[PDB]
């Protein structure tokens, strides 16, 4: 249906 | 069929309400989206509806909060009412059937993250 | 400090709640999340819920129609159910606040429509 | 805060 992707990024 | 109408030379501060008439249903509740295309420059998406698993919109950044899409289904049509028009907003305005192929979220996480806790799926549990 | 809590042991095709509880700091765009993490995989987005402009709730693909995320706002608590487990659902889960920075759609369009309409915004205009 | 991108791609 809604096809997402979903990047995660931290700090240091 | 499609056809866009509504179109019009405007001072800035003015408004327009853009209509496109399908005619017939399409794929039962698709996307219809709107872009446009200024001489000399690239065309650039503009706003899109959805009334499959209800209404979804979308807007480019630059026209959120002065223009609203919205759809008729009784006469098979879809509107772009567009308020607080600036004189960047000139080009020609488009409708077209519109796939949302993917969407990339990028989500910050700061800092030492918490305690965690342990998911473990077994047939032994 | 952040504490995820609720997970087990479960059987293919059970559930388990998971409780993520804070200890009372809306700020940093009040989203929070929950990330995983299994051995030799990269840490994987699962769920996030802002409850700033209304309830906005996002699924990582693979857990859609299977997790829902929630928030009790009495107890500060957010809360992710997870059902039908599979193997794949195997993990550490981590909750923590996070930001939405940026959303990159991709639209596309096939064939001829119609004609377009010419807009004019200008003091020239009367 | 949030940005949003929106990106055209025409095809077959």
């Amino acid at each position: 249906k809604k096809i997402e992707t979903h990047k995660l990024t931290f700090r240091e | 069929q499609l056809q866009a109408s509504g179109g019009g030379f405007v001072q800035p501060g003015g408004s327009l309400r853009l209509s496109c008439a399908a005619s017939g249903y399409t794929s039962g509740d698709e996307i219809m989206g709107w872009f446009r295309q200024a001489p000399g420059k690239e065309r650039e998406f503009v706003s899109a509806i959805s009334w499959q698993s209800g209404t979804s919109t979308y807007y480019a950044d630059s026209v959120k909060g002065r223009f609203t899409i919205s759809r008729d289904n009784s006469k098979n049509t879809v509107y772009l009412q567009m308020n607080s028009l600036r004189a960047e907003d000139t080009a020609t305005y488009y409708c077209a059937p519109m796939t949302l192929a993917e969407t990339y979220y990028e989500w910050l996480i700061s800092g030492y993250w918490g305690q965690g806790t342990q998911v473990t799926v077994s047939s032994a549990a």
